[PDB]
């Protein structure tokens, strides 16, 4: 058959993956809650290429008008989650 | 397209944009990743380097002439996901999509097979009538007398409330439903 | 053929002393025993035709027509009785008896041995066809419709009737043996040139011709389901019925009459299969396509070669199937929605699969597939023009493509795609529709495995 | 009254599956829509359909075209057996024919 | 047990007897054209010693 | 793990189905057994001369029984 179902948990593991693989970001830092803007003093660009990153990270795409308000991983893991009929 | 709309975009929404379809269709023309990722950060350079101008009509004049360098330079057969609206795989799975009415015309034989599904169908059932007159009431309350502005719409409230017009976005049929 | 006619005649005081429960199935099970007594006239001699007595006679052409209008007739009435379930036992009785008196008419307008007769009869199928359109029609364009429909077929019929007169005092008779007998050329004469024109142009206006079809449109579109089938189905074969009789005694004239007509049909084919590409009414497109059929009859018709009666009498039988099953699909969809626009309802295939399939198999029929009878018919048609003039083949190719165009545009807008979301009240298909469906297609595939019994006199 | 007429409003349309899960579409009386529905089926199916197209096919040979076959296989014979031509050009005899005498 | 179906149900046989009546005025139709029985030069026949028609 | 699929109803169009291929198979089987009875036990006539003197039935000039009758 197909890949298994999704999992809330592993959408968040791979999330937090993605993010401990980029340079403007402590790992130790990092955390689920973590907003871009104000507790990791990022800007516009970066988020558009955390966007990109998540994109590529699970082969599908976020339309701008809905990436534009993912400011922080349980946001991208709730709209992942909502997008793959993702509920446990 | 689960965010309403807003009635314009920003010159900060237009400029994030660009740069997005300009690092995918450098992707496309750049298939491997460490040439794609070396021009990624040569653009992302070139794209820093009017970051803190301040005269509007130049960063305008700025955006028009990326946007001309995008359209001219763009890639003819930009790589695309599957599922996405240019994808080879967008709309495969619509014709398996049933809508959720249709369960009521079944046949009491087909309903004998699957009760604890329809039992637990009569209960969303009711909790929608129950809860309908009160979202109709909440949509009332708090719209302006001009009709509403946007397309947002307001959550729930109360205590036992829920938000206004959800019977079908709560009931999508599956994105693979079969 | 009084076998054929009493029991019709029986049929209106069966249906006006039944009960109010028992009208449907009296009428149903009596006009299938009607159509399956009807059936036993295709038994045909070759040389000549089956004379029963002075007053009918039976042809290899007739009888297609004949078991085609037996067997409609419970088609319509099972099409009628779900429309028409709030109606009063009464106005139920008075639609049954008008169905019955179109029935008898047009049996009897097939077999007359004698033109006036012919012609009497001919006439007499417009009152019921009339009463039907705009008494049990649904929109307010029905009148304007039954006008469009009562006159344009008088303004060519009345100059049939005296032309008809005038030549049974010329020649001594309108018995049709006697008129092939003794059978003269037209010379080339303005006398000659206004009787042709007054013994065509009724045949014309009802096959319709192209420029005289505007009536087809308005009354097929706003006519009840079993209007609109009879109309489709038999009463658009009168004009071809009509020319083959009628043109024995139009020679050599025809030879250089025809041209305008054929220009006319070709063109015209071609102008309404463009039309249906373009249309928001699904009754229209159906109407529109059986104009272009029957311009390719018209063209068939004027043509005068053996190859091209038969292809006629092919492409009538397998039009009126095919037609009257795409209306009573089109009835279907618009008694679910309420209404005709074809983009209003989507994606039908995915609430239901079988109708689907009858849709997809009467597309496939009308874009005539082969061995279908009615490519039989279209290609016979086509190889005769070819004979006439190998330049006939650009248009009859030309046509061939818009018509599997709008076949499986048709098909693709109704069937295909995502469903409506706000539409909810489609209901599972019924067994009447789905028996309708079957009962108008399997006689059409039934059809192919013995063809020589709807290619007619010339076979 | 700011109306122009007195009229019943417009009803809405009955679903026949809601009293009659299994309805037919034929009536709403369940015994009557079983019954139209069989004799539907058995007139139409198993009366005419079936039957008839037997009979078609079963139709006795009024059209002669195998006694055709036959009288041109005589025909055929009798003429290569004596070196006679298949067909003639001229359909009638040519001596019953009285042409006009003169055509100047 | 017969009158009341019978009085509800006469109406079936009203087609049957049309179809009866037809097929007997249609015999009565052809009785009329006997002009040329046995008489046209292609199927002119000597009788057989106990039939008096050649058709009916 | 399994979960329900949402489908329209298909019991009537099977209903159709069943009722229709029902009546059709009981017409027809008999149909087709008396056909093949027929053949096998009552075949075709064979073409034989007119004998002297003798005048054949109507029905006497074809060959197959079902036609023949
Ligand atoms: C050629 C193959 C030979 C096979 C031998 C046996 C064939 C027996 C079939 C009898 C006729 C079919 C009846 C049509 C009504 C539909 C029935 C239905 O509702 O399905 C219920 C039934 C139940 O299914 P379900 O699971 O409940 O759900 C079904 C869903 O609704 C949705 O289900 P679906 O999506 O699958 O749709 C059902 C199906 C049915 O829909 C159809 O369209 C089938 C009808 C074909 C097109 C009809 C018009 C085209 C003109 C052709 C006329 C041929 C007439 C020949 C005489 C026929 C005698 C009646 O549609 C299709 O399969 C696709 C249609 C494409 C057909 C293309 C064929 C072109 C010409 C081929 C050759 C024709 C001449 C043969 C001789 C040639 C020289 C040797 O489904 C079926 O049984 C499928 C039917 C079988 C397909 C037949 C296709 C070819 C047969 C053509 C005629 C047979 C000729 C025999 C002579 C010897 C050869
Ligand atoms: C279904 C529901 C869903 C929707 C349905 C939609 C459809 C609705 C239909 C509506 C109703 C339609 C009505 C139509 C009526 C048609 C009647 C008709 O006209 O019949 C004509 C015809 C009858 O001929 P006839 O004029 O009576 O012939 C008289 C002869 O002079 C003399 O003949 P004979 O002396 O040779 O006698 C032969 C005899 C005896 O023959 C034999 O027994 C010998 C056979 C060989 C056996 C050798 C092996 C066995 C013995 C040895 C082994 C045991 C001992 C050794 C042990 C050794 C151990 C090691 O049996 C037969 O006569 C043949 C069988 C006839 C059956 C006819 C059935 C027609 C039914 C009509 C209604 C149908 C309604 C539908 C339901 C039907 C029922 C299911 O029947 C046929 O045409 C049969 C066709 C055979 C075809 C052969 C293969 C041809 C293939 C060519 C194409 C190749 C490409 C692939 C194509 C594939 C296509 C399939
Ligand atoms: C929208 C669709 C409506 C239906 C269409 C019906 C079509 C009707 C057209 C009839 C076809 C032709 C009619 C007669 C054939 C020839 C006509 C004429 O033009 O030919 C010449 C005739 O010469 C002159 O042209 C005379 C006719 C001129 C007067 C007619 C007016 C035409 C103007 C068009 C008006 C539109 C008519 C349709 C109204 C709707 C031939 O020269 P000649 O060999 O010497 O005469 C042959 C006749 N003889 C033997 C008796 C001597
Ligand atoms: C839904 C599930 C589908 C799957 C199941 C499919 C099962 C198999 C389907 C495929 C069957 C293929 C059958 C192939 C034909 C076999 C039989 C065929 O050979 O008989 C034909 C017989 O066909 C009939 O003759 C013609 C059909 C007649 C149709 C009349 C319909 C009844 C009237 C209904 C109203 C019509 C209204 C419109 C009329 C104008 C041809 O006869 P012919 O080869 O010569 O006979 C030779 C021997 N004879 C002459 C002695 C008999
Ligand atoms: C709803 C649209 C349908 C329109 C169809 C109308 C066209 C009908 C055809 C013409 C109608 C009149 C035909 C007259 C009946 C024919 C009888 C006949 O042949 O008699 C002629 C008489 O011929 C005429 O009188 C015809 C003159 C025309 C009278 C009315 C003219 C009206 C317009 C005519 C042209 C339009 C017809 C075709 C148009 C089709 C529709 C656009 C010769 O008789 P005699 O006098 O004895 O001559 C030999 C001995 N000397
Ligand atoms: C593969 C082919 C593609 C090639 C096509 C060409 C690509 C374009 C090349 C050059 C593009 C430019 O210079 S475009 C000119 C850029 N200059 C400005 O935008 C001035 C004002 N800046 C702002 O408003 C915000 O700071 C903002 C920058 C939006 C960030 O916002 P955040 O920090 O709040 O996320």
């Amino acid at each position: 058959s197909d890949a298994p179902p999704l999992t809330l948990e592993a959408i968040k593991d791979r999330v937090l993956y993605v993010l401990k693989l980029y340079d403007k970001i402590d790992p130790e830092k990092l955390s689920v809650n973590s907003h871009f803007m104000k507790d990791l003093g990022l800007d516009s660009l970066d988020q558009v290429e955390i966007i990109m990153a998540m994109e590529d990270e699970f082969g599908f795409e976020i339309p701008d008008i809905d990436a534009e308000k993912l400011m922080c991983p349980q946001e991208i893991v709730d709209y992942i989650a909502d997008k793959k009929d993702v509920y446990e | 397209a689960f965010s309403a709309p807003a009635a314009y975009l920003t010159h900060q929404q237009k400029v994030l944009r660009l740069y997005k379809r300009a690092l995918r269709h450098l992707e496309s023309w750049c298939v491997h990743r460490d040439k794609y990722r070396y021009f990624a950060c040569l653009m992302r350079a070139r794209f820093d380097e009017h970051k803190n101008e301040k005269d509007m009509v130049k960063a305008t004049q700025l955006l028009r002439q990326a946007e001309e360098e995008f359209w001219y330079g763009q890639h003819p057969q930009p790589y695309i996901f599957p599922e996405s609206p240019g994808g080879t795989s967008y709309e495969r799975y619509e014709c398996y999509k049933v809508p959720e009415w249709c369960l009521d015309d079944w046949h009491p034989s087909e309903k004998a097979m699957y009760p604890d599904y329809f039992a637990k169908r009569e209960q969303w059932k009711r909790l929608r009538r129950e809860s309908w007159e009160r979202e109709v009431k909440q949509l009332q309350e708090e719209t302006p007398p001009g009709g509403p502005r946007t397309e947002a719409l307001p959550p729930a409230r109360k205590e036992g409330d829920l938000p206004p017009l959800w019977w079908h976005i709560v009931t999508r049929p599956r994105e693979r439903p079969m | 053929m009084l076998k054929i006619i009493i029991p019709t005649t029986m049929l209106l005081p069966m249906t006006w002393m039944s009960k109010h429960n028992m009208i449907w199935i009296n009428a149903t099970v009596h006009s299938l025993l009607i159509s399956l007594i009807s059936l036993s006239l295709l038994n045909q001699l070759g040389e000549n035709s089956l004379n029963f007595s002075l007053t009918f006679f039976s042809d290899s052409l007739s009888a297609p027509l004949l078991v085609l209008t037996t067997w409609l007739l419970p088609l319509m009435l099972m099409a009628s009785q779900s429309h028409l379930s709030k109606e009063t036992t009464t106005r139920k009785k008075l639609y049954i008896t008008m169905l019955i008196l179109l029935q008898l008419f047009l049996i009897m307008t097939f077999t007359a041995t004698e033109l006036i007769l012919f012609y009497i009869l001919f006439e007499a199928t417009l009152v019921p066809t009339l009463i039907i359109i705009t008494r049990w029609g649904n929109q307010t364009e029905r009148l304007n419709a039954g006008l469009y429909f009562l006159f344009y077929t008088l303004a060519g019929s009345l100059p049939l009737l005296v032309a008809l007169v005038y030549i049974q005092n010329t020649t001594g008779s309108l018995n049709f043996l006697i008129i092939h007998y003794w059978s003269h050329p037209l010379s080339n004469s303005w006398s000659n040139i206004f009787m042709w024109l007054a013994c065509i142009m009724a045949f014309m206006v009802k096959m319709p011709l192209y420029g005289l079809h505007l009536w087809l449109p308005k009354a097929h579109v706003e006519a009840p389901i079993a209007g609109s089938m009879v109309l489709a189905a038999v009463l658009l074969k009168l004009g071809g019925y009509g020319m083959m009789r009628i043109t024995t005694i139009l020679n050599p004239l025809t030879n250089y009459m025809a041209y305008p007509f054929l220009m006319l049909s070709m063109w015209g084919m071609i102008m309404t299969s463009s039309i249906c590409l373009r249309q928001t009414d699904l009754k229209s497109l159906i109407a529109y396509s059986s104009v272009s059929h029957m311009a390719l009859v018209i063209v068939a018709i004027m043509i005068q070669t053996p190859w091209s009666f038969m292809g006629a009498t092919a492409l009538m039988i397998a039009h009126g199937l095919t037609s009257s099953m795409l209306f009573c699909l089109a009835n279907t969809n618009y008694e679910r929605v309420h209404s005709r626009t074809m983009i209003l309802a989507r994606g039908l295939q995915t609430l239901l699969p079988l109708m689907a399939t009858w849709w997809l198999v009467a597309s496939l029929t009308n874009l005539a597939l082969p061995p279908s009878i009615n490519l039989i018919g279209e290609l016979f048609i086509i190889t005769a023009s070819f004979s006439w003039s190998n330049i006939t083949i650009i248009l009859m190719g030309m046509n061939m493509m818009i018509t599997a165009l709008y076949s499986l545009y048709m098909l693709i807008t109704t069937q295909r795609g995502k469903y409506t979301h706000h539409i909810n009240n489609i209901k599972p298909s019924f067994t009447r529709e789905n028996a309708l469906m079957a009962l108008h297609i399997l006689p059409l595939l039934l059809l192919t495995l013995n063809p020589k019994m709807i290619l007619g006199p010339l076979y | 009254p700011t109306i122009r007429l007195q009229e019943d409003p417009d009803p809405e349309d009955e679903n026949l599956y809601e009293k009659n899960p299994d309805s037919h579409g034929y009536d709403k009386d369940p015994i009557v829509d079983l019954w139209n529905m069989r004799v539907v089926f058995f007139f139409g199916f198993s009366i005419v359909l079936v039957l008839g197209s037997t009979f078609v096919a079963y139709l006795p040979d009024y059209r002669m075209q195998e006694w055709a076959r036959r009288e041109a296989e005589r025909l055929v014979k009798y003429r290569e057996a004596n070196g006679l031509p298949l067909m003639e050009s001229n359909c009638f005899d040519p001596n019953k024919i009285q042409l006009p005498e003169d055509e100047d | 047990n017969v009158l009341q179906i019978v009085r509800d149900h006469w109406v079936h046989i009203l087609v049957p007897v049309g179809f009866v009546f037809g097929c007997y005025l249609d015999r009565r139709s052809d009785e009329k054209l006997t002009a040329f029985r046995n008489k046209s030069l292609l199927f002119k026949r000597e009788l057989r010693p106990n039939e008096e028609v050649t058709w009916k | 793990k399994r979960l329900f699929i949402i489908k329209p109803s298909g019991f009537y169009d099977r209903r159709f189905l069943k009722l229709m291929r029902f009546y059709i198979l009981l017409t027809g089987i008999p149909v087709a057994i008396g056909i093949t009875l027929v053949n096998v036990f009552i075949g075709e006539a064979e073409l034989a001369d007119i004998p002297e003197g003798y005048v054949p039935e109507h029905w006497e000039y074809f060959k197959h029984p079902i036609s023949r009758w």
